[PDB]
Formats: structure tokens, C-alpha cells, sequence
């Protein structure tokens, strides 16, 4: 069974997908085609919108995998049968949502964890490296657990930084400092 | 004694007005970015401390 | 999203495997989401409404919501017997109990197994324990 | 100045965070904030967001974990990180909660200090066993006469006081403290109760003359008020008497004595209601939990009276529980009733009829009895519960043309219902209990008028401290009423009826 | 091994999630090692994804989620033995006497099936009582529920004493008191009675074996506290033989328990909110107590009504278990009459004429008339005068007030509390003591001088040397 649970969520089709996929170990051939199919089907853009929307009936969902199936063809055969599954099942709006569980599965097989540097500017190459060598030389990132950081500005916070990994965080950022310096100059 | 009491509390809510004013005077300086510099480096000394 | 009786794992992971499902859910279950003394089973399609059902558990239950690619079985039976993911396999028979001329003189509960022991079953054919009552014209006045 | 004011406040933002497991909301609603992460997570455990604020987790979901937020929802709002405090909820016990209103987290609203503490305990600790507890011997004197003798009361004892609201529920449990403010002069700790008053949903302007009440009577020093005020949020009040008991727990361990008067638990239950409600837990019956009663049981059972094994020593509780017409029918009353041993039925009827505060002691009862009376006021109170008990009887044909031995118990009766006349904040002696008990038992009481029953009181008081406040002095350290004692004082009171 | 991390604490209703095929049954016994000790959680439910609902027994404090859990695979196996006896024991099976480790051979599973219709009571029988009132006003059967009412007060506690010391004569038998929804308070009171009463005889023997479920203790395992105690019974019965007589407390506060933990399951709250699954788990309870082949266990429960609401299902049903019901009143103690029993209260159905004979039912059923009368008598005695009343009539009140006299006597267990020797008496002495007393023979004797005493014969002494 899977060596993660997600505590499904619509992780449960990934999980199911995960087990099934990784006995017949084909989840990175999965993961890609599944990725370039969605990147084509979303820029088709009836049906890449129309598809989150559930306008579609049973018989017309069927007939807009027929239309999937033509877009590419192999690359597992078992998220061949999830398409048709998703679709007799309606839910072809939460399929996103189950590629990107499958990729968190399929990179917890192959045993990669991602962090984030969110912070409010794009920081500095030596701070990148920094950090991901901080992270690994701390247990946090223990061996055979990869790490993909990605650093992300974001406007909300305002100065600083909170590097996120392993539901640890340390948020070492200016707008948390400020907001208890004052609200102790507000009290 | 009333009065003075609550002198003492507008004082407060005066500097706390002062204190919005100092916390803009961080964010626009290059101090914004010498101390966010530093929290980079800060961050770095904890977690490889960890 | 919503939720669905095909949510569950075992059956998404055997669709997604392209696993056929013929002759062990329409005729066998599989047991699913068991306790209160109703049990859901995954099959059965070939299951009459009401029908008897003999559980690998032992315990023989009758089919009350027959629900699409499912069934929510009532369990004649101790939940004790039950284990979840047990073969539920058709009887094939409207829930009937023995009836005959020959029951007099011994005790049975309702399946029909006699409890005071006494009086190995002697009944000439069993009967369908609902049975609509006979019509206006099959009354007479009464006398006697 | 506002300087000195200022290096404080900043001295308390110096010295730089570090942050570990965190949770962030996904969305918060109606102080269920729904929070992913916090993998690790102890039952019950204190969770601080980055509002602030701080909670407990009563439902741990299986990717989510709905945090109860013991604040208003403004503070939080979506994509907040919530750290992981990391700690069951504790409040500190010790000493120095003497003396001090503290709100349930232990922090002083009175800002008379900080507590000094010895620990930090766990608000929910188990009942001490079977063989822990002990026989109460001890009695608790309110210095009202009709509840020290008609419903005796010890100490470890959980009894009920089930009345309605604002007839001086509250003045009730006030003298009691107040009488123990003579035992607490009394070097011994079993003497010295410290009493702990748990306000449940009670507004700070009430509080605030309760705190002064206390003070005045100059009794706030060994008492404790544990303050869950009207506003304060339902895991507060929840929590409030499970914190309150764990400060008594330390008390009693210590083998010292103190009492705990919960008021009102039916306020505690309305918080429970609104924490089930919306952590969607069925509520139970009168959309009050039904697990309402198991928190009742734990919470009253751990009220005890210990063996010298855990050292003798005891927690003295008294619930109070408000009604509405004297509802004993309603879930809440029900389940009361069922886990106290005694109840005191306070009455509106007697209220009206000048009793302030009222008390109907017909209704009232005690399921710990005179094990917990002193032998003296056991001795010359006997006679005053059966002659009330034919007074209540005839009290049914008193409203005319009676017989001798009804009219009798009547001119008794009365001249007794007015000397169990008592007005709020008037503690009473024992050694000035014992002697008009004995005055009402041998009908010295008919003689003088009802009226001049009050003026009776104060002189045969006098009269008897100036003939032999020996006799009195003898009552008090003897503790046990001698023949010649009581035949002395059956002289005396001949004499002061007299004059 | 089986094994699951706990994946939920909504309430406490813990769900434990285990690897797959690692399949539980309904009804297992799970065993969390916890530094609470153990939780032991009760699986009463497959949630499927070999996930499970189950209910507590212990606390759910301080749990960190994700717990591992092993799997017993079946009911709680209690412990049984004669070590049992004289030891109050928690429904862990773990001393709350707290005389340490009990050397009980054998466990044996909590949750079990009541006997066949062959080893249930074909033919019911009296279980002899050393009380003569017991054995007139309301005889004791085998297999047979005879629930008391009557609270403490009327000697209550001491009354129960007397009973057990009258089993071990009876039969040989043993009891197990077992105490639901028990105040702490009055656990301690009971056990330290109980010891110094000699039932629990440390150094002696203890017939009577102890378990006390407190209400703090959780509402699953205040449910099975009384299955718990009915093993060790059926232990006796069955694999000693020995006929036991289980007392039970507060079998509302086992309504109330199962009734919270059904609405904690989510079932729907049935009439007056008391669980749907409340008939057939009392009638496990009490078809659980039965005259087997062997020995036969009897219980004897407690019924706090509901506000005498005896309309509602929770009394209803209890009444409906119910074969016979001994009401004691505090009225008849208050009359000096040790027993508290009231006969005009107190009804069985095992007065038949058949059951205890046509002699013993036409006896019983003059001396209740005779009584009923005499009450009827004395509420127009005390306005006319009994000597204003017939010469018949004042001889029935006098023959009554006399009988009513001769009903009291010492109590065996608390012959050392009262200072005065009980009496066991045997059902035939007591048949032949109240023929005698309807002729009115040795009834010409004064009520004080036919006051606290047992046979017949020995009151014949009395009369005599009081006189003299």
C-alpha cells in the first residue's frame, strides 16, 4: 500500500492509482503524460474550462474522454481506465486536483520532498543554496528525501522570509516581528 | 488626577501613531533590505544550528 | 467532492487495474462498510429484492435498500460473525421459511431451526415470509 | 513615563522567535478554525495561532484538525499559521493564587500579581480512588445555624445548592467563607480553607462587587476567584471548573482544606452546549450534551476527603446549580442531583415571607448526614428537626380552632422560624449556635413574643457571655456539652426569658 | 502484527486506521500502549480501508494522533477465579482494592451469548433465604431477577449483606457486587463496611468479589462494567457450579450510559432519548442470569426511576426484565420492623400456589389480607378507637400489630453491629410459624414480647422470660 497517505481528499483515486501504477511501476510514464495531456487539454480552451464546469451529462463526459484519448495515447494504461472512471464518476473538475496528489505520491516514492522559501523578493543565489545546504545539513532533510526548494515572492508579506519543510517552519519574516512589536505598542 | 490619567493613555495612542510611522520608514529604506540581509543570515545560523 | 460507495480504494483500484466484474458482484459481494446489523455490500447484481443472502460469515441477512452497485443488507446474525471484506454469495432465494403440516409439537425461531432442539425439521415447502393477504373474495363470513 | 512603559513593552517583543510545527487555517468559521498540519498533536493540547489566540483540538479530523478558538474570529483569519504550543492546557497551582482573581489561564484580572506557582497542572485529572478517600469527620460551619445543624455539612463533601438566581445564591456561599475566616485563624490547614469561588458566566460589574464584598469582609487572602466572566469565551467556561479543580487538588494534597463552590455548572453546561453544537457533536437532551453528565462526574468526584495514606486532608465542594420554577426535572438539575451526596433547596416562597436570604430546609437534605456536625450541636439539635418536623405538618391546619398539642407546636414552630431568620454577610459562632438551638428545644422561646424573639437573640447573647462566657469559652474548647454544662445553661436561659 | 495508527479523536470515539488485511472483527478488544498506561478501545465498527470506530474504556487525554494500536482480536478477557473474591476490581480487570496483582488463573471474554432454551429455567425453583419475610412476602428464584427497591435507609446496604451471608449458607454460593454509575464517596463506604461485615474477610474468606464502576469512569466503560461482573458470574455458575446473586446499582444509570454512548455512535436517540439497541442489551444482560444445568446466577438490581415515571421506557423495560421486585419502605423500618420490607409494596410472582404451594399461597395471601385489613382498621382506629371497634376487629389489628412485630428480625451480617445474634431460618420453619400464627396460638403473646425474632419456637421462649 501507499508508503504516504494523504487521508485521501480525491487522494484516495491517487492512492488507488499510486498502488496500482507502482506494481506495474509506471508512474513517471503516468505523471509526464498525464502532465502533457492536462497542459494541452487546458489550453483547449472549451474543455479546459468547460471541463472544470460540470455542464457535462454522463453520455457527453464519455464522449469528451473519446476526444482525451485521441489527444495522446498510452503512457499507463491504468490512468487510461481513470480517465474513464473520472468521467463516469462526473468528476473531471477534481482531476487536477488528483495530479497533483499523483505527483506528490509518485516523488514520495522516489522519496523528494518540496519546501518553499516564501519571502517577499527573489532572493539571492547564494540564499538559495544556503538554505537547501541548511536544509539537508539539519535532519529536517534526511537522506534519500530529496529537496526541491523554490523560493516565491509573495506581495502579503511584506520584508523577510518563512522557509517551510517538513510542517516546520521557521518564519523569521519582518511582517510576524512588527505584528507582536505592535501590538505590545498597542497594549 | 483623571485628567493626568488619561494624558498618560492619549500619550500612548500618540506614539502609537509614531510607531506606524517608523515601521513605513523600515520598509522603504535599504534597510529593508540590509535587515531582510540579515534575517536571510540569521535564518541560515539557526538552521544549520538545527 | 461527494462522496460515493466507489470512492473506496479497493473498488477504484480494481476499475483502475481494468479488473473484470463479472460473477463476483453479480452474484458474490465483497463486503464494504459493515456494523449496526446492516451491511453494505459491493455486488450481488443478480440479487432479487428481498432475497436471502448467505454471508461467508455464516450469518444470512435480507436485502432491504437495494442501491445502485450496492446493497444495504440487514444481518439475521451477530456482528461479532462479521469481518469487513467477507464473500457474501446469493442464497438465491425470496427470504421463505419451512412450512408444513408437521411443525406441531416443536418450538422453531424464525428461520425455522428449532430451538427447544426437539423436532428435526419436518415442513412439505417453504413459503416467503411476506405474502399479501387474500382478497375480498376469498373472505367468507365468519360463523364458527 | 510612557518611556518606562515603553522599554517594557519592547523588552517584551526582544529576544527573536523560532518556530517548529505549524498548522495553517484552510478557513475559519464560527470558532471552529479548520487548520492543516500539526501532524503531532496532543489531546487537549494549547495551540497559539499567529492571531494569537490560543485553542484546543476536540475534534482531531483525520487531514485536518478543528481547532475551538478561545477567542473572537476577527483576530483570525484564512492562511494563518498556527503554532504548536505544544502543552495540554495547565494553569499554575501554588500559593499565590491566594488573594487573587486570576482568569482561567491563571492571569490575574485583578492584576494584583503574579502567581506564584509551584506547577502548572493539567485542568482534567482523575478522581482519587476507592481507598484513597476516608470517612469525613470534619464539619465546615457556614455560621448560619440552620445549615451547620439542619443539613450538616464537612469537608470533601460535594453537596448540592440548587436555588434560583439573585435571592443571594451567591450570598449563600459568601457566608460561609466568611465563618471560615474564624477557623482560618485557626492555625491548623484543615482550619484554614481556602476557598476558591468559580464565577461562570458572571459580568465583571457583578464580580468586581463580589471581589470588594470579599476584601471588605476581609477574607480575600486566602481565597481564590476563578473568573469566567458572561463574555468570556465557552472553552473558558468549560474549562473553568476542571482548572479550578486542579488548584483544590493541590490544596488537599498538601492536607490542607479548602472549598470549591462552582457557580453556576449550569452556565459551564451552555458552554459545552455551544462547543458541541458547533463541533457538531449531537447535543443532548434540551440541546444540552449528553456527555454533559460525564464531565459533571468527573469534575465532582474529585472532591474528597483523603485517607492519611494521601495524607488527610480534603477538597470541600458545593456546587450551585440555578433553576427556573425549580425545575429538578430538567437534564441538567437530573444529572446533578444524581452525583451530589445532600442538596440544599433554596426556596422563593420562604423569600417573600421575609427569609432574605430563603432557604426551604423541608426540601433541603443531606446524604452525608452528622458524621460532619460537631457532637455538641448534634446533641441539642435532635429535638429542633422533629419539632419543625410536626410544625411543617401543622402548618397545614394553622390558618384556626385547634387542638392544645397543634397550637403548642405552633407558638414553638414560629418563635423557631424567626430565629432561623438570618440576614446576609452575619456569620455566627458555634459556641452562639449551641446555646440558641437549646432555647427553642426547651420552648424558652414561646415565652417571649415573636416580635421580641429579635430582640431575645441579642440580649440572651449578652446575658450569657456576662453570666458565663466561661460556660460559652467551655462549649467552644470542649467541643461535647457536660450535664452540668447544659444544666447551668437551662438556668440561664430560665433567668434571661425572665429578663 | 495488527496494527494501526490512530487517525481520528472526534470525541472520544477514536478511529484507528491499521494496514490492510489485517481484518478486525466487531466486538475486538484493542490495547493502545499509552503513557496513560493503556487506552483500551473497543472496535464497534468497520468504517472500511481497514479502518475501525470504536469507544473508550479509558481516557483519551493527551493523545498525540497517529498512534500505533494492537489488536487483541476479541472482547476483553476479565479475569476469574476465587481470587476475584474480595478484590474490587476496575474493568481492566486491574486491583482498585489495590491488594495488588490478582492470581486469576483463567480470563475469559466480556461479551457472550445468552444459554439455549435446554439451559434456561424449564422449571424454576426457590433459592432459600435465611429471612423469613424473603421467603414468605416475596420468594427468591433460581435464575430469577427479584430487583430491590428501596433505597438505603431501610438498611439498604446492610439488608444486601444479609443475602450474601444467606447464599453461602443456601447454596454455597458466592456474589459478586458489581456498581454502576457508583459515587466515589459511597464505593469507599461500602468497601469499608463490606470488610468489617467479614463478607470481605481479608484474612478470612471473601464471598462477595467487588467491582465498582464510577461515573467519572468513561460511559463505555460504565456499560461494561456490568457485563464484566455477569462474566465472573457465569464463571461461577458454569465452571464452579456455585450459585451467585450479582447485584447490580443503578441499572438507570446503565440505561444512561448506553444511551450517551449510542448518541456518541450517532445512532439515533430512541423514546424519552434512551438508546434504539436498549431492549436487546438488557436482554442479553437478563437472559444472561438464568438457571443453567449448573448453577444458576439471580440478580438483584437497583431501579432509580426516573421520577417515578415508571411510563417511561427506561423504568418500563427494567420493570418488564423484572420478575419480581422487593420494595423495602423507610416507613416499615420506621415502625422498628428490621426487615424494611413493605409485603403490601413488595409483589412476586413467585407467590403462586404453585410455586410455593396452594398451603403456602392461601397462608400468604390470609396474612397479607390480614394486614390490608389492619391498614384499612387503623386509619379509622385512630379517630374512633380500636376498642370502640369490634371484638373481630380489634383481634385482627392486635393479631397484626403482633405478626407485624414477629416479621422483625436481628440481621446475621450486623448481629455485630446491633449486638444481637440474626437468625437463618430455613423456608419449612417458616411456613409452620405463620400457620400457627393465623390460629393465633403463641399470637395471644404480647407485640414486644413477639418483637425481633425469628421461628416461632424461639419466640414461644422469649414470651416466657420476658414475662418472668
Amino acid at each position: 500500500p501507499p508508503p504516504v497517505r494523504l487521508f485521501g481528499v480525491e487522494g484516495t483515486y491517487a492512492t488507488a492509482l499510486y498502488q496500482a501504477a507502482a506494481k506495474n511501476s509506471s508512474i513517471d510514464a503516468a505523471f509526464q503524460s498525464l502532465q502533457k495531456v492536462e497542459s494541452t487539454v487546458k489550453k483547449n480552451p472549451k474543455l479546459g474550462h468547460l471541463l472544470l464546469n460540470p455542464a457535462l451529462s454522463l453520455k457527453d463526459r464519455n464522449s469528451v474522454i473519446d476526444a482525451i484519448v485521441e489527444t495522446h495515447k498510452n503512457l499507463d494504461g491504468y490512468v487510461v481506465n481513470l480517465l474513464k472512471v473520472l468521467s463516469e464518476n462526473n468528476r473531471l473538475g477534481c482531476f487536477e486536483k488528483i495530479a497533483s496528489d499523483f505527483g506528490v505520491l509518485n516523488d514520495a516514492h522516489n522519496g523528494l520532498l518540496k519546501g518553499t522559501v516564501t519571502s517577499a523578493e527573489p532572493l539571492d543565489p547564494k540564499s538559495f543554496k544556503r538554505i537547501e545546504k541548511a536544509l539537508s545539513a539539519s535532519k529536517l532533510v534526511g537522506q534519500g528525501k530529496s529537496l526541491k526548494l523554490e523560493n516565491v515572492v509573495k506581495p502579503e508579506i511584506k520584508g523577510g522570509l518563512i522557509v517551510e519543510l517538513g510542517d516546520k517552519t521557521v518564519d523569521l519574516s519582518i511582517s510576524t516581528k512588527i505584528q507582536k512589536l505592535n501590538k505590545v505598542l498597542e497594549d | 488626577v483623571r485628567y493626568e490619567a488619561s494624558l498618560r493613555q492619549l500619550e500612548q495612542r500618540q506614539l502609537a501613531k509614531s510607531v506606524i510611522s517608523r515601521v513605513q520608514s523600515e520598509l522603504g529604506n535599504p534597510k529593508f533590505q540590509e535587515k531582510v540581509l540579515q534575517q536571510s543570515i540569521s535564518e541560515i545560523e539557526q538552521l544549520l544550528s538545527k | 467532492t461527494k462522496a460515493q460507495p466507489t470512492e473506496v480504494s479497493s473498488i477504484l483500484e480494481e476499475r483502475i487495474k481494468g479488473v473484470s466484474d463479472e460473477a463476483n458482484l453479480n452474484e458474490t459481494g465483497r463486503v464494504l462498510a459493515v456494523g449496526d446489523g446492516i451491511a453494505r455490500v459491493f455486488g450481488l447484481n443478480n440479487i432479487q429484492a428481498e432475497e436471502l443472502v448467505e454471508f461467508s460469515s455464516g450469518v444470512k441477512g435480507m436485502a432491504l435498500n437495494l442501491e445502485p452497485g450496492q446493497v444495504g443488507i440487514v444481518l439475521f446474525g451477530s456482528d461479532r460473525l462479521v469481518k469487513e471484506g467477507e464473500l457474501v454469495k446469493r442464497t438465491g432465494n425470496i427470504v421463505d421459511v419451512p412450512v408444513g403440516p408437521g411443525l406441531l409439537g416443536r418450538v422453531v425461531d424464525a428461520l425455522g431451526n428449532p430451538i427447544d432442539g426437539k423436532g428435526p425439521i419436518d415442513a412439505a415447502g417453504r413459503s416467503r415470509a411476506q405474502v399479501k393477504a387474500p382478497g375480498i373474495l376469498p373472505r367468507r363470513s365468519v360463523h364458527e | 513615563e510612557v518611556s518606562s512603559i515603553l522599554e517594557e513593552r519592547i523588552k517584551g517583543v526582544s529576544d527573536e522567535a523560532n518556530l517548529n510545527e505549524t498548522g495553517r487555517v484552510l478557513a475559519v468559521g464560527d470558532g471552529i478554525a479548520r487548520v492543516f498540519g500539526l501532524n503531532n498533536i496532543q489531546a487537549e493540547e494549547l495551540v497559539e495561532f499567529s492571531s494569537g489566540v490560543k485553542g484546543m483540538a476536540l475534534n482531531l479530523e483525520p487531514g485536518q484538525v478543528g481547532i475551538v478558538l478561545f477567542g473572537s474570529d476577527r483576530l483570525v483569519k484564512e492562511g494563518e499559521l498556527v503554532k504548536r504550543t505544544g502543552n495540554i492546557v495547565d494553569v499554575p497551582v501554588g500559593p499565590g493564587l491566594l488573594g487573587r482573581v486570576v482568569d482561567a489561564l491563571g492571569n490575574p484580572i485583578d492584576g494584583k500579581g503574579p502567581i506564584d506557582a509551584a506547577g502548572r497542572s493539567r485542568a482534567q485529572v482523575k478522581a482519587p480512588g476507592i481507598l484513597p478517600r476516608r470517612s469525613v469527620h470534619e464539619p465546615v460551619q457556614t455560621g448560619l445555624k440552620a445549615v451547620d445543624a439542619l443539613v450538616p455539612i464537612g469537608r470533601g463533601q460535594r453537596e448540592l445548592i440548587i436555588g434560583d438566581r439573585q435571592t443571594g445564591k451567591t450570598a449563600v456561599a459568601l457566608d460561609t467563607i466568611l465563618n471560615q475566616k474564624r477557623w482560618n485563624n485557626g492555625s491548623d490547614e484543615s482550619k484554614k480553607l481556602y476557598c476558591v469561588y468559580v464565577a461562570v458566566g458572571q459580568k465583571r460589574s457583578t464580580v468586581a462587587q463580589l471581589v470588594q464584598t470579599l476584601e471588605q469582609h476581609d477574607a480575600m487572602k486566602y481565597s481564590i476567584i476563578v473568573a469566567a466572566t458572561a463574555s468570556e469565551a465557552a472553552p473558558l467556561q468549560y474549562l473553568a471548573p476542571f482548572t479550578a479543580a486542579s488548584i483544590g487538588e493541590w490544596f488537599r494534597d498538601n492536607g490542607k482544606h479548602a472549598l470549591i463552590v462552582y457557580d453556576d455548572l449550569s452556565k459551564q453546561a451552555v458552554a459545552y452546549r455551544q462547543l458541541s453544537l458547533l463541533l457538531r457533536r449531537p447535543p443532548g437532551r434540551e440541546a444540552y450534551p449528553g456527555d454533559v453528565f460525564y464531565l459533571h462526574s468527573r469534575l465532582l468526584e474529585r472532591a474528597a476527603k483523603l485517607s492519611e495514606k494521601e495524607g488527610s486532608g480534603s477538597l470541600t465542594a458545593l456546587p450551585v446549580i440555578e433553576t427556573q420554577g425549580g425545575d429538578v426535572s430538567a437534564y441538567i438539575p437530573t444529572n446533578v442531583i444524581s452525583i451530589t451526596d445532600g442538596q440544599i433547596f433554596l426556596e422563593a416562597e420562604l423569600f417573600y415571607k421575609g427569609i432574605r436570604p430563603a432557604i426551604n430546609v423541608g426540601l433541603s437534605v443531606s446524604r452525608v448526614g452528622s458524621a460532619a456536625q460537631v457532637k455538641a450541636l448534634k446533641q441539642v439539635a435532635g429535638s429542633l428537626k422533629l419539632f419543625l418536623a410536626q410544625y411543617r405538618e401543622v402548618a397545614a391546619f394553622a390558618q384556626s380552632d385547634l387542638d392544645a398539642s397543634t397550637k403548642q407546636t405552633l407558638v414553638r414552630g414560629e418563635r423557631l422560624t424567626q430565629l432561623l431568620k438570618q440576614n446576609q454577610y452575619s456569620p455566627l459562632a458555634t459556641e452562639e449556635q449551641v446555646p440558641l438551638i437549646y432555647a427553642g428545644v426547651n420552648g424558652h422561646l414561646d415565652g417571649i413574643e415573636l416580635s421580641r424573639i429579635g430582640e431575645f437573640e441579642s440580649s440572651f447573647l449578652s446575658y450569657l457571655k456576662s453570666n458565663h462566657n466561661e460556660l460559652l469559652t467551655e462549649i467552644r474548647e470542649k467541643g461535647e456539652l457536660s450535664k452540668e454544662l447544659l444544666a447551668s445553661l437551662k438556668s440561664a436561659t430560665e433567668s434571661f426569658v425572665a429578663t | 502484527p495488527i496494527t494501526g495508527k490512530v487517525t481520528a479523536v472526534i470525541g472520544a470515539i477514536v478511529d484507528v486506521h491499521f494496514e490492510q488485511s489485517e481484518l478486525p472483527a466487531i466486538l475486538n478488544a484493542l490495547e493502545i500502549k499509552t503513557p496513560q498506561g493503556k487506552l483500551v478501545l473497543e472496535v464497534a465498527q468497520h468504517l472500511g480501508e481497514n479502518t475501525v470506530r470504536t469507544i473508550a474504556m479509558d481516557g483519551t487525554e493527551g493523545l498525540v494522533r497517529g498512534e500505533k494500536v494492537l489488536d487483541t482480536g476479541g472482547p476483553i478477557s476479565v479475569p476469574v477465579g476465587r481470587e476475584t473474591l474480595g478484590r474490587i476490581i476496575n474493568v481492566i480487570g486491574e486491583p482498585i482494592d489495590e491488594r495488588g496483582p490478582i492470581k486469576s488463573k483463567l480470563r475469559k471474554p466480556i461479551h457472550a451469548d445468552p444459554p439455549s432454551f435446554a439451559e434456561q429455567s424449564t422449571s424454576a425453583e426457590i433459592l432459600e433465604t435465611g429471612i423469613k419475610v424473603v421467603d414468605l412476602l416475596a420468594p427468591y428464584a433460581r435464575g430469577g431477577k427479584i430487583g430491590l427497591f428501596g433505597g438505603a435507609g431501610v438498611g439498604k446496604t446492610v439488608f444486601i449483606q444479609e443475602l450474601i451471608n444467606n447464599i453461602a449458607k443456601a447454596h454455597g454460593g458466592f456474589s459478586v457486587f458489581t456498581g454502576v454509575g457508583e459515587r466515589t464517596r459511597e464505593g469507599n463506604d461500602l468497601y469499608r463496611e463490606m470488610k468489617e461485615t467479614g463478607v470481605i474477610n481479608l484474612e478470612g474468606e471473601s464471598k462477595v468479589a467487588l467491582v465498582f464502576g464510577q461515573m467519572n469512569e468513561p460511559p463505555g466503560a460504565r456499560a461494561r462494567v456490568a457485563l464484566t461482573g455477569l462474566t465472573i458470574a457465569e464463571y461461577f455458575r458454569d465452571e464452579e457450579g456455585q450459585d451467585v446473586l450479582l447485584f447490580i446499582d443503578n441499572i438507570f444509570r446503565f440505561t444512561q450510559a448506553g444511551s450517551e454512548v449510542s448518541a456518541l455512535l450517532g445512532r439515533i436517540p430512541s423514546a424519552v432519548g434512551y438508546q434504539p439497541t436498549l431492549a436487546t442489551d438488557m436482554g442479553l444482560l437478563q437472559e444472561r442470569i438464568t438457571t443453567t444445568k449448573k448453577g444458576s446466577v439471580t440478580s438483584v438490581q437497583a431501579v432509580y426511576v426516573p421520577a417515578d415515571d415508571l411510563t417511561d421506557p427506561a423504568p418500563a423495560t427494567t420493570f418488564a426484565h423484572l420478575d419480581a421486585t422487593t420494595v423495602l419502605s423507610r416507613g416499615i423500618s420506621e415502625l422498628g420492623i428490621y426487615p424494611a420490607v413493605d409485603p403490601l409494596d413488595s409483589k412476586s410472582r413467585l407467590l403462586d400456589a404453585a410455586v410455593v404451594g396452594q398451603e403456602h399461597y392461601d397462608v400468604a395471601s390470609k396474612v397479607q389480607e390480614t394486614l390490608q385489613t389492619y391498614k384499612s382498621l387503623q386509619d379509622i382506629i385512630a379517630i374512633l378507637g380500636m376498642d370502640e371497634l369490634s371484638e373481630q376487629d380489634k383481634l385482627t389489628v392486635e393479631r397484626a400489630r403482633k405478626i407485624q412485630r414477629f416479621l422483625s428480625q436481628p440481621f446475621a451480617v450486623a448481629e455485630v453491629f446491633t449486638g444481637i445474634p440474626g437468625k437463618l431460618v430455613r423456608l419449612k420453619d417458616t411456613v409452620a410459624s405463620f400457620k400457627a400464627v393465623l390460629e393465633g396460638k403463641y399470637d395471644n403473646i404480647p407485640e414486644h414480647a413477639f418483637y425481633m425474632v425469628g421461628g416461632i419456637e424461639d419466640v414461644v421462649a422469649k414470651a416466657e422470660k420476658l414475662a418472668a
